[PDB]
């Protein structure tokens, strides 16, 4: 877990066209919905007792929008991305219990929203680059449990 | 167990594959391979550049497979019952990729779909390749 | 799949534990706390210090509904099945975790029954252990 | 990797004591049979039709060593096992292709004979540094994939 300039790039460049907002009251949005006990966190929340519910909700459109506006920026320290939330990690593990097993389950509920939302761009191996930087994130999201 | 409300989901995204069924297969195996390397391991005397022959009607082959699972949905394990006996004894895969190769799919399902979809759809899907799954792993030990 | 093989060995090794069954669920546990400290992401309410009257219960409470399915190997889905709907439904434990915690169980027997432990014992252990998390996972949609 | 004091402490005990070609023809016996498919590694060798026809492959009681004495001189690099198994890394993949899980499978295997060789002396801070421990161990020889 290093990832290549090559790859790298596919990652912080394609990001580029990405509208963070929609991209995450929706993946956010598909988590909730395909891995129903990440529900676990916001009864808090309303109704996510249907899809339509779920996905609807502004509540969740709020977390994801802010869940992914933080990741953007972790784009912005590849290099370093451990590095960049360790703080924001201690966080999710000291003070909001999660069960870290939730990071892979939405870098690839997300992965596939992109898959989704970018139908042929979204390339076998923009995908894959795609992949080790959601998988590191992930991981750097995670390095603080104890 | 995936519900009725499931099945139809399923039938129905898998009604618009209908033929390109083979093509969802190998572009699927292919980002198998470039994200998960690992996988690799398993076709030491596959030709796997981008374009392979083989790759190719692995994926006719690995589709063909899900049109039959899907066609068979209620009759599930006794549907693919022979496949079962395959890689359990022939290849010995492991178990782990299976999980792998299932999401990628999802992913060209995913992207080929941008109507048809629906998480509502999403979900019914990740969904019927883990029994799709589950059976096939089903006589490992 | 249980064979009956399988089956009489689960029932000979619990057979065995015969009183520290949650001694070992409290050993089980404290394991898993200490070689996978994410598992604790789940506990937070309890007093998790070693020997901490909280894990104590959980653990008796926690090898019982095990010393259950030993007894219903025919029948677990039942058994269980009112487990099944806490599992799934209130706690929503990530299935993952359902891995680890089997590990750690084998892992209490290993060093608490010297010789009934056989290769061959481990073995139907581990798919004991394996078909117990799945029947919990079931509940799961 | 990253151990600890009193982690490497334990850790470096456990093992004078550990009987190598010993729990060694051992796990590599016991792998072979809880999870029957790394069986396909193996049929230049003989019968494991049975765990015992499985215990007593001599094959198996062989290669196994091979296996742990490989592992007892790595315990030794400990502090850079991405380090000491390139070649080895390098190997399981281009040559012989294994299935990185498999590492991962035998690591929780020689934690359960020791757990068994053991008794209470094998306790649970010493199960979790060999964890911390075999779990490197693997991550290191998958390292270089490609
Ligand atoms: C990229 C993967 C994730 C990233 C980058 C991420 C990032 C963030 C960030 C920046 C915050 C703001 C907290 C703060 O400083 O006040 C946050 C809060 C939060 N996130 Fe995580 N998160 C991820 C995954 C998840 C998952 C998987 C869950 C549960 C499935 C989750 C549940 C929460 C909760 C419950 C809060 C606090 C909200 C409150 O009081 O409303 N996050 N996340
Ligand atoms: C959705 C899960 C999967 C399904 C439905 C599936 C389906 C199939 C089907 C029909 C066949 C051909 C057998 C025959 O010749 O009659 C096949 C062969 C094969 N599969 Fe699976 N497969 C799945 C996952 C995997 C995975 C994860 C691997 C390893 C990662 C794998 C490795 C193979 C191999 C090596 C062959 C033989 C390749 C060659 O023979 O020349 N499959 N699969
Ligand atoms: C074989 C696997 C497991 C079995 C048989 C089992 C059994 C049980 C039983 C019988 C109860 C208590 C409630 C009741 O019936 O009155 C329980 C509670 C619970 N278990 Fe599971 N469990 C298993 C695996 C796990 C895992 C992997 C976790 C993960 C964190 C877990 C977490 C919890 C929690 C949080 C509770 C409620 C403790 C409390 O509510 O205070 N269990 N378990
Ligand atoms: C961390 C776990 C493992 C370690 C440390 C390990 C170590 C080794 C070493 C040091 C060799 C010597 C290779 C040479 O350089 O000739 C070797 C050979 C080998 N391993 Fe890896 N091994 C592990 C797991 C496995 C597994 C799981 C398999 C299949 C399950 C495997 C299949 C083979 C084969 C075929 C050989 C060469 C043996 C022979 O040709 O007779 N190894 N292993």
């Amino acid at each position: 877990v290093h990832l290549t300039p090559v790859e790298k790039s596919a990652v912080t460049a394609l990001w580029g066209k990405v509208n963070v907002d929609e991209v995450g009251g929706e993946a956010l949005g598909r988590l909730l919905v395909v891995y129903p006990w990440t529900q676990r966190f916001f009864e808090s929340f309303g109704d996510l007792s249907t899809p339509d519910a779920v996905m609807g909700n502004p509540k969740v459109k709020a977390h994801g929008k802010k869940v992914l506006g933080a990741f953007s920026d972790g784009l912005a320290h590849l290099d370093n991305l451990k590095g960049t939330f360790a703080t924001l990690s201690e966080l999710h593990c000291d003070k909001l219990h999660v069960d870290p097993e939730n990071f892979r389950l939405l870098g690839n509920v997300l992965v596939c929203v992109l898959a989704h939302h970018f139908g042929k761009e979204f390339t076998p191996p923009v995908q894959a680059a795609y992949q080790k930087v959601v998988a590191g994130v992930a991981n750097a999201l995670a390095h603080k449990y104890h | 167990v995936l519900s009725p409300a499931d099945k139809t989901n399923v039938k129905a995204a898998w009604g618009k594959v209908g033929a390109h069924a083979g093509e969802y297969g190998a572009e699927a195996l292919e980002r198998m391979f470039l994200s998960f390397p690992t996988t690799k391991t398993y076709f030491p005397h596959f030709d796997l550049s981008h374009g392979s022959a083989q790759v190719k009607g692995h994926g006719k082959k690995v589709a063909d497979a899900l049109t039959n699972a899907v066609a068979h949905v209620d009759d599930m394990p006794n549907a693919l019952s022979a496949l079962s006996d395959l890689h359990a004894h022939k290849l010995r895969v492991d178990p782990v990729n299976f999980k792998l190769l299932s999401h990628c799919l999802l992913v060209t399902l995913a992207a080929h779909l941008p109507a048809e979809f629906t998480p509502a759809v999403h979900a019914s899907l990740d969904k019927f390749l883990a029994s799709v799954s589950t059976v096939l792993t089903s006589k490992y030990r």
